[PDB]
RNA sequence: CGCGGAGCCUCGGUUGGCCUCGGAUAGCCGGUCCCGGGUCCGGUGCGGAGUGCCCUUCGUCCUGGGAAACGGGGCGCGGCC
RNA sequence: CGGCCAAGCGUUCAUAGCGACGUCGCUUUUUGAUCCUUCGAUGUCGGCUCUUCCUAUCAUUGUGAAGCAGAAUUCACCAAGC
RNA sequence: CUAAGGAGUGUGUAACAACUCACCUGCCGAAUCAACUAGCCCUGAAAAUGGAUGGCGCUGGAGCGUCGGGCCCAUACCCGG
RNA sequence: GUGGAAUGCGAGUGCCUAGUGGGCCACUUUUGGUAAGCAGAACUGGCGCUGCGGGAUGAACCGAACGCCGGGUUAAGGCGC
RNA sequence: UAGCUGGUUCCCUCCGAAGUUUCCCUCAGGAUAGCUGGCGCUCUCGCAGACCCGACGCCCGCCACGCAGUUUUAUCCGGUAA
RNA sequence: CCGAGUGUUACAGCCCCCCCGGCAGCAGCACUCGCCGAAUCCCGGGGCCGAGGGAGCGAGACCCGUCGCCGCGCUCUCCCCC
């Protein structure tokens, strides 16, 4: 599973009707993905791992794509998962800020590569939730919780280094 | 495009500076650099001392008058930076790396003409401000050349002779300030046609 | 040293990106890197933008953060930032920048020859005011 | 984890009236003046008050080893500030078990000269920086008395002729002869 | 010493100029009153701007009005720096 | 030829100097192991002569440690200049 | 016989040697401590001609991780002779 | 005759017959050995017989297999010089 | 004499290997079967209706055999991994 | 004028629930976030190329196959309009 920016999916699946059980339990999960075929094959590698379903014998009876329900507000976004280093398996709690939950959990499969060089097969998001400010355990998302918040922007450097690329100017820095 | 391209070397890193002389060089383009002293290096100056030093090592050992010549003044170790980035065993490349003329200091056919700047190579564009950095001009001085006193006694001496260039002609601009203050009622015909298309804002 | 702060209604010049040249205002803030923004009068729509994308002005809004669009607005239209702004100097030279662009073969015809007069002027001026100062004679 | 601001701030008392050239604090009182440039640091300095005249010093998105330099500075700045209205005074006592430690002061107190050290021919001459001036003094028998305004010059210049008494090819838990500073005070004691 | 002329041979590129502060970047630049300074006043996404500036080339004749009149032109001579 | 762990030795005291039971490495001056190259041939041990290189330092310069009082000695560091 | 207290960690001890830790309510008045774990970096890390991310070089990256849009060319693929 | 699953494909058969019978490598399984660019097997692909693009360089890696050309587009790999 | 070295002379076109089985006083060779080429032969589909033009028999439905380093559906087989 | 407390709209606002909403626009020309086209058409620019050479079932071909398939327009009716 590659990346490239992610979208949630409610997918719904359920085991084929055998003449055992005729209405099986429809299962839901929530899946971060960067399409819906990548969505579907999450899927079945999730509840293969929980209940004893292969796409063999199933069906995705539902695939669709979730909306973010307030695109404008900032959020506080908590994220329990749950990686394979290079040693064992490890427990992990993040916290980001973002307008989406997508764009929250994106920002994490960068973060945990980042950080921790994890690939994105190691990686399972078991849990995403909005949390308040006053619930917020880390202090790299806490400093932004203020109603006056006020900074500068230091020391700015030059991006057009090509436009012009000769010139007879130094740049100025301060902004 | 016939003249010729004047780089002040000062403030300017020493391997971005000399990937941008190369592909010019290349492409036609005399270049010239001036003030090959002012080039910086990044990295703490031990580190690049040390470098340096392991450059110094490197001598065919059976007779070393034949060897890497290891050359020593601020312009001639960044001309063979230069000369790394050229392909110069070819004739086209051997074409190229005369076609670039380096300088340590400013010599007189070339201090009175307006040098350019590379913001792709400079330091305070390339650099986290927080990170070490060395001068070409210093490391040359420890690994052993003779003359960085004597470039700058004539740095110093040309500066000041540029300081009253300077004041002499920022002394016509205020005179050239005052006379446009004083032929405003016969040149506001052509002050409100330069002002109509983008000039004069 | 640091005159312009970030801070909820701080009024940006979004540089360049595909809302290059619109005014803006900074709504709320997010991790490090970006703003929630908003310009209910330039017509750019509620959104995120990264701060290397946008310049400061010297004009602050007074709303409190991540409120509506219509407390923005409002916030806008008082204190009128559309005619505060192409009154400073820094909108007057980007006006004159994309008209001389947009500078027909005719009107580079008719520049020049005006300039090329208004130049003579000025140069026989400054012929008479400094030959004026050269007549000093005091030890 | 960049922390957004970090400041800190410092009093200065109506003695002294220090200026900002930009980062370097020229700080002006009653013993003489004195001034550092901070310019291999990224921090802003500013005068705030109108009466009282604090010092504040700001980092603006540093990282862990960029927010150390903040208190340093302010530290830095305290020690101009008691340089000159108190200044600095450092007494150091010379230590033997045998031979005497002769020392004779040689120009306007710039240089000392030290004689015989653990019994030996050679005479040691070692030279103050500019601006510390070296002294004998008067309530002990045997204590260099040296001062002046700035911190790291007054200790640089009890570091070297500390230096200077070395003891070598001798074990150093017996042979405890030398020069060590014995305290670290102030002229015009508050 | 001449372009002084006449012709050749051979090597080719080229297609207007920029005649100069030093530097800083967590700051710079420009004016100004009092002893190179302090004051003061401006500017700062650099407009006193290289994202710039300067030169502009159909040629003439009739003919007016502006700019000019302290000018233009001479490989003019002579001297000076 | 080095490292790690620490029962012990060191009158006391694991670690000044050591270092069992274990265990982790480096090196290619040994020899095994192999048989890739050469059998229309690479003159095959040592000494003599002569140059250069390596450092895993015997001495010398600068140091740190000790079960370093001085003397002598041992253990480390920078170091292959001589 | 306390407001909470040694048959000792603590002044290496055949010594009444002798100094005020332990535990504190006011001072100083806001968060802090520990054990783990794994990223990058460092120590561990010593060989002989002078030398090898291929070289030059590179540190707001030309390094490592996760990613986007462009783009570059094989005798492969496509259309044509 | 509803030619009794899918998909693809023309098939059958004879004579004569050369060269070969030193192989080597790689993924996975595997035996001897401390190991070996070591010795010995299995499975498939490759090199030998085979160029071309990429891995700086290379029998065997990765991409892709070749009439002589134009245009276009890719693969693996790349895009400071 | 040589189961061993060395050399073995023009061009284009098409096809294109083997270092493995079994036997041999066999292990630097041969016979043997594989792998290759050539020569065919026996059949099939059929050619397709001058330019034309899907057709022209019996409401449906059908479009030859065979064959395969393949799956499907039945069904046996096995004693590795675990 | 900043900083710290305070608490619940006040001399700002934010979130949720409604008893119910109304209008505009509508994957937006306010570049916030998709997948598509029998639910799809039109116009333009750059580049490389021109292989082939007797196509007439009609007159009995004659300067000369502007021919097949395909898509169209007019006339062998009449009226009106610009
Ligand atoms: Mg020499
Ligand atoms: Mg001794
Ligand atoms: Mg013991
Ligand atoms: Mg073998
Ligand atoms: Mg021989
Ligand atoms: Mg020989
Ligand atoms: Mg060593
Ligand atoms: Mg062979
Ligand atoms: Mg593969
Ligand atoms: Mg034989
Ligand atoms: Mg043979
Ligand atoms: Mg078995
Ligand atoms: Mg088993």
């Amino acid at each position: 599973k590659a990346s490239g920016t992610l979208r949630e999916y409610k997918v719904v699946g359920r085991c084929l009707p055998t003449p055992k059980c005729h209405t099986p339990p429809l299962y839901r999960m929530r899946i971060f993905a960067p399409n819906h075929v990548v969505a579907k094959s999450r899927f079945w590698y999730f509840v293969s791992q929980l209940k004893k379903m292969k796409k063999s014998s199933g069906e995705i009876v539902y695939c669709g794509q979730v909306f973010e329900k307030s695109p404008l507000r900032v959020k506080n976004f908590g994220i329990w998962l749950r990686y394979d280093s290079r040693s064992g398996t490890h427990n992990m709690y993040r916290e980001y800020r973002d307008l989406t939950t997508a764009g929250a959990v994106t920002q994490c499969y960068r973060d945990m590569g980042a950080r921790h060089r994890a690939r994105a097969h190691s990686i399972q998001i078991m849990k995403v939730e909005e949390i308040a400010a006053s619930k917020c355990r880390r202090p790299a998302v806490k400093q932004f919780h203020d109603s006056k918040i006020k900074f500068p922007l230091p020391h700015r450097v030059l991006r057009r280094q090509h436009k012009p690329r000769f010139t007879t100017k130094r740049p100025n820095t301060f902004f | 495009e016939v003249q010729v391209l004047v780089l002040d070397g000062r403030g300017h890193l020493l391997g971005r500076l000399a990937a941008i002389v190369a592909k010019q060089v290349l492409l036609g383009r005399k270049v010239v650099v001036v003030r090959c002293e002012g080039i910086n290096i990044s990295g703490n100056f031990y580190r690049n001392k040390l470098k340096y030093l392991a450059f110094l090592r490197k001598r065919m050992n059976t007779n070393p008058s034949r060897g890497p010549y290891h050359f020593r003044a601020p312009s001639r170790i960044f001309w063979r930076t230069v000369r790394g980035m050229l392909p110069h065993k070819t004739k086209r490349g051997q074409a190229a790396l005369d076609r670039l003329k380096v300088f340590d200091g400013i010599p007189p056919p070339y201090d009175k003409k307006k040098r350019m700047v590379v913001p792709a190579a400079l330091k305070v564009v390339r650099l986290k401000p927080t990170r070490k950095f060395a001068y070409l001009g210093r490391l040359a001085h420890e690994v052993g050349w003779k003359y960085q006193a004597v470039t700058a006694t004539l740095e110093e001496k040309r500066k000041e002779k540029a300081k009253i260039h300077y004041r002499k002609k920022k002394q016509l601009m205020r005179l050239r300030k005052q006379a446009e203050k004083n032929v405003e009622k016969k040149i506001d015909k052509y002050t409100e046609v330069l002002k109509t298309h983008g000039l004069l804002v | 040293v640091f005159r312009r702060f970030v801070e909820v209604g701080r009024v940006a010049y979004v540089s360049f990106g595909p809302h290059a040249g619109k005014l803006v205002a900074i709504v709320d803030v997010i991790d490090q890197n970006r703003a929630l923004v908003d310009g209910p009068c330039t017509q750019v729509r509620r959104q995120a933008m990264p701060f290397k994308c946008m310049q400061l002005t010297d004009f602050i809004l007074k709303f409190p953060h991540s409120a509506h669009q219509k407390y923005v607005r409002q916030a806008w239209q008082k204190a009128d930032i559309n005619t505060k702004w192409a009154a400073t100097r820094w909108a007057k030279k980007i006006e004159a920048r994309e008209r001389k662009a947009k500078m027909t073969d005719f009107d580079r015809f008719k520049v020049m020859k005006a300039k090329k007069m208004r130049n003579r002027i000025i140069k026989n001026e400054v012929k008479k005011l400094q030959k004026a100062a050269l007549l000093k004679a005091s030890p | 984890m960049k922390t957004i601001l970090s400041n800190q701030t410092v009093d200065i008392p109506e003695n002294v009236d220090i200026t900002l050239k930009g980062r370097t604090v020229i700080v002006k009182g009653p013993r003489g003046t004195l001034r550092r440039d901070f310019n291999h640091i990224n921090v802003e300095l500013s005068l705030l008050g109108k009466k009282k005249k604090r010092l504040r010093v700001d980092k603006w998105w540093g990282n862990r080893k960029e927010l150390a330099t903040v208190r340093t500075i302010c530290s830095h700045v305290q020690n101009m500030i008691k340089g000159v209205t108190l200044g600095f005074r450092y007494k150091m006592r010379s230590v033997y078990a045998h031979f005497p430690i002769n020392v004779v002061i040689q120009e306007n107190g710039s240089l000392v000269e030290i004689r015989n050290f653990l019994g030996e021919k050679y005479i040691r001459r070692v030279r103050m920086r500019p601006g510390v001036a070296c002294s004998v003094s008067q309530a002990q028998k045997d204590e260099l008395i040296l001062e002046g305004n700035d911190i790291e010059l007054v200790s640089n210049s009890a570091a070297l002729i500390q230096q200077a008494t070395t003891v070598k090819n001798k074990d150093i838990r017996k042979f405890l002869d030398g020069i060590y500073v014995s305290e670290k005070g102030t002229v015009q004691q508050a």
